[PDB]
């Protein structure tokens, strides 16, 4: 089987900078059917390039495909932020039809401190017996956040658990969501409920806190 | 227009069989070659195999040999692609491609995608989501702009969809991935950051819908 390496991994650029990846096979395959996709987040993969130098149908022209034999390139002339995505080359001209392991593209951009917002279990989840409380930290960059929980200035570690969600592809920013979960029992037997959050836009650590 | 349309999500007991539908529209079916490639959660696209145009002659990788058969019906222009044996590491995105034709000429390349269908094997049962408001207030208000959400917590298998207002509502929201949480389910909340003074004149209302258990709920978020 033909092995596809694409280097590198991960490729963080600015936008306006011309981006470069690398696809190499094993063995010389056919120019004619090397294609290159474009997977964004949560979306289907959608063909880039085909035979080695040809913008499929709808591809901007600041995508650009080269190479032959066993070396290919990728060429993003002006990188948008919305060009942020997985980047798979793909041969089939030999069965069985290989991929790469996909070059991952990520924007750079100016730091952006984090918006918090907090939200108390609702009455309808209490009826459950159990309690969450949302801390938001919307529209940052870099990704890099750290979000404590305290109650009643005790520290809570061990039953919060993060979620990140991907680059948006305008502005370029994050935006993380931590749920504290306790007990409807421990829920009532406090009052402070807050998420502190530390991130480099922040001249000191925001605290967004509420009293049950 | 030019699609493809494959089934839905589906969970499996290990050692089962699972069989995903690809139905196109559009363009001529019975001209086009279809090739199937799967794609577990944070890693790269695995080629499965293809099947040529016209008749059942069909090609797969050696991992897929024995236990994928890769089938086509020019009458109700569905492909399928059938995984029989399965186990846990076949849990994974799966996709049907195909180059889109007319009567005559094709497309050199595979440019027309489906939407891809998500398999979970695994011994756990499904179950359907919990959708909580995550209601606006002072401590959820910064300049003119507050922040509303929804939690969809406790279901079981991945995936859920969540929109609001039906649609009509996209700028500003964010639906972050599921976590697993320590008792075998996953937990999803999605959000949205809307002007203030909209709260008491526009409602809000969140879209989930869970296929795997027929769950479909429209939760309305009221400020608090
Ligand atoms: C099919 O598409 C090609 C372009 O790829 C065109 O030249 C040809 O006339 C079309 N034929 C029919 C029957 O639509």
């Amino acid at each position: 089987a033909i092995r596809m390496t694409q280097s590198p991994g991960t490729l963080s650029l600015s936008p306006g900078e011309r981006a470069t990846l690398s696809c190499r096979a094993s063995q010389s395959v056919r120019s004619s059917y090397l294609a290159w996709y474009q997977q964004k987040p949560g979306q289907a993969p959608r063909l880039l390039i085909y035979g080695a130098s040809t913008r499929a149908t709808g591809i901007p022209d600041r995508f650009s495909g080269s190479g032959s034999g066993t070396d290919f390139i990728l060429t993003i002339n002006r990188l948008e932020p919305e060009d942020l995505a997985v980047y798979y080359c793909q041969q089939f001209g030999s069965s069985p039809w290989t991929f790469g392991q996909g070059t991952k593209v990520d924007i750079k951009r100016t730091v952006a401190a984090p918006s918090v917002f907090i939200f108390p279990p609702s009455d309808e989840q209490l009826k459950s017996g159990t309690a969450s409380v949302v801390c938001l930290l919307n529209n940052f960059y870099p990704r890099e956040a750290k979000v404590q929980w305290k109650v009643d200035n005790a520290l809570q570690s061990g039953n919060s658990q993060e979620s990140v969600t991907e680059q948006d592809s305008k502005d370029s920013t994050y935006s993380l969501s931590s749920t504290l979960t306790l007990s409807k029992a421990d829920y009532e037997k406090h009052k402070v409920y807050a998420c502190e959050v530390t991130h480099q836009g922040l001249s000191s650590p925001v605290t967004k806190s509420f009293n049950r | 227009e030019v699609q493809l349309v494959e089934s839905g999500p589906e969970v499996k007991k290990p050692g089962t069989s699972v069989k995903v539908s690809c139905k196109a529209s559009g363009f001529s079916f019975s001209m086009s070659a279809m090739q199937w490639v799967r794609r577990a959660r944070g890693q790269r696209l695995e080629w499965i195999g293809w099947i040529v145009p016209g008749s059942g002659n069909a090609n797969y990788a050696q991992k897929f040999q024995e236990r994928v058969t890769i089938t086509r019906d020019e009458s109700t222009n569905t492909g399928y692609m059938e995984l029989s044996s399965l186990r846990s590491e076949d849990t994974a995105v799966y996709y049907c491609a195909a180059p889109h034709c007319n009567k005559t000429n094709c497309y050199d390349a595979f440019d027309i995608w489906g939407q891809g269908t998500m398999v979970t094997v695994s011994s756990a049962s499904t179950k359907g989501p919990s959708v909580f408001p995550l209601a606006p207030s002072s401590k959820s208000t910064s300049g003119g702009t507050a922040a509303l959400g929804c939690l969809v917590k406790d279901y079981f298998p991945e995936p859920v969809t969540v929109s609001w207002n039906s649609g009509a509502l996209t700028s500003g929201v964010h639906t972050f991935p599921a976590v697993l949480q320590s008792s075998g389910l996953y937990s999803l909340s999605s959000v949205v950051t809307v002007p203030s003074s909209s709260l008491g004149t526009q409602t809000y209302i969140c879209n989930v819908n869970h296929k795997p258990s027929n769950t479909k709920v429209d939760k309305r978020v009221e400020p608090k």
